[PDB]
């Protein structure tokens, strides 16, 4: 649609196949963007949930949750997202084509078609997870206002995490390093 | 003990970290432990997913980048299996990143390794016969991704396929989501059918003990008298079903449960 399609040649330069071209592209689109977002979204923000909880049961300053929260779900759902669009969307834009060289010029203009359901997937997901961190969010707040100096959370279980060792485990608090660790990627 | 604290480390942040990958991959095998420690310690599954998650625009088509991701499945796989980790990998829904890998139709030896170290995951998932694992599994398209590798590619990854194929059949919600309809029920005789005429090996074993789990389901059991494949009925796999008494008892049942 938008910036020309550029780069390519072919049926980015004739006018009367550039019609049908974004014809096929948006319709390929709105198929599997309702399949794919659902999918993936579901996936990434309870596989996010069970995991960032786990490490960051002794973590305190909802904003530093937040952040390795969102960065984490997000980045891991637009992974799983252009992962799982990148096959059917092309199989799909070639079969509304030949209906109404081609790998060529589509593998050219595919990124934009692949950055909606990232977008879309990515959106989804944020809203999703803040839903299903409230709770988690909300009692981390009371024990911020009620108990001050005192230690944080082990809310249900950490029977194996009670262990000495190095940052590779639960401290007090998470410090720079591991904090750092969810911080990039 | 204290060789694995350090590889722990690295693999979390220590720069190596695909040789702590190949060390810690080697280990796994002793102390029945290690499954816990690898989930219970900070910043290591989400390093063993990212480490995964990092093959995806590799997907396209390679070399030992795939022999890296493939040290970090064999660690998924050590978690799985694991009673302590094992509801927990489940439930935190790992496995669904490893569908990808799966869904590669490559025949390079790369991303044959590469399905093959995966197909490990999963069937050590279903090893400790767990009902939660089935629910799970059949929620997702991985029976007619099986299908799909039983026929074609290795005789491993075959023996991968089938055998989690077998694990569902076993239990009773996974002989109701296949033999369900007629095309769930022929995509599966079709696969089995083309493997014993395209035929020691345990692949033969194995598509006994599936047809006598579906030996069961009497709807099944009916279409399963003219659809059986003939080479069965005969005595072509005899000489080699000597050696094996258990192949044996259930080929021979499967008989006798045949007809009337």
């Amino acid at each position: 649609p938008f910036n020309n399609l550029l780069g390519s040649t072919i049926f980015v330069t004739h006018p009367d196949l550039k019609r049908v071209f974004q014809m096929a592209l948006a319709k390929s689109v709105r198929e599997i963007l309702l399949e794919v977002v659902e999918k993936s979204s579901g996936i990434a923000v309870v596989t996010t949930t069970k995991i960032i909880l786990k490490d960051f049961a002794t973590e305190v300053d909802e904003s530093k949750l937040k952040t390795a929260a969102i960065i984490m779900v997000r980045h891991l759902a637009q992974s799983l997202a252009r992962a799982t669009s990148i096959e059917p969307l092309k199989e799909g834009i070639r079969s509304t084509m030949q209906s109404l060289e081609l790998d060529t010029a589509i593998n050219e203009n595919i990124g934009i078609a692949l950055v909606l359901i990232e977008k879309a997937s990515m959106d989804k997901s944020t809203q999703d997870l803040a839903d299903q961190l409230m709770q988690a969010i909300a009692i981390r707040r009371y024990h911020k206002e009620r108990r001050a100096d005192q230690p944080f959370i082990t809310q249900n279980t950490n029977p194996y995490s009670l262990s000495l060792p190095e940052p590779l485990g639960l401290k007090g608090v998470t410090p720079q390093q591991f904090r750092v660790y969810e911080e990039f990627g | 003990d204290p060789n694995v604290y350090h590889w722990i480390c690295q693999l979390t942040y220590g720069p190596q970290k695909e040789q702590a990958l190949l060390e810690l991959g080697r280990k796994r095998e002793q102390f029945d432990d290690l499954a816990v420690v690898l989930w219970s310690s900070f910043g290591v599954m989400t390093s063993l997913l990212n480490e995964i998650i990092s093959v995806y625009p590799m997907l396209q088509p390679s070399n030992n980048l795939s022999n890296r991701v493939c040290n970090a499945l064999v660690l998924l796989q050590c978690v799985a299996s694991h009673p302590e980790t094992k509801h927990l990998f489940l439930q935190a829904h790992i496995p669904l990143f490893l569908f990808p890998f799966l869904n590669t139709t490559s025949r390079q030896r790369t991303f044959e390794y590469l399905r093959l170290t995966s197909l490990g995951v999963i069937g050590a998932l279903v090893k400790n016969d767990s009902q939660d694992v089935i629910t799970f599994l059949l929620r997702t398209d991985i029976v007619p991704l099986c299908l799909r590798i039983m026929e074609s590619s290795s005789e491993l990854s075959k023996t991968v396929a089938i055998f989690i194929l077998q694990k569902i059949l076993l239990d009773d919600v996974g002989l109701q989501y296949i033999c369900a309809t007629l095309e769930r029920f022929y995509a599966v005789t079709n696969v089995l059918k083309d493997m014993v005429e395209h035929l020691p090996g345990r692949l033969l074993k194995h598509i006994i003990r599936c047809y006598l789990r579906l030996s069961d389901d009497l709807e099944a059991r009916r279409l399963l008298k003219i659809v059986l494949p003939a080479k069965l009925r005969d005595n072509t796999f005899t000489e080699v079903l000597r050696d094996d008494v258990g192949s044996k008892r259930c080929l021979a049942q499967l008989l006798l449960t045949l007809n009337e």
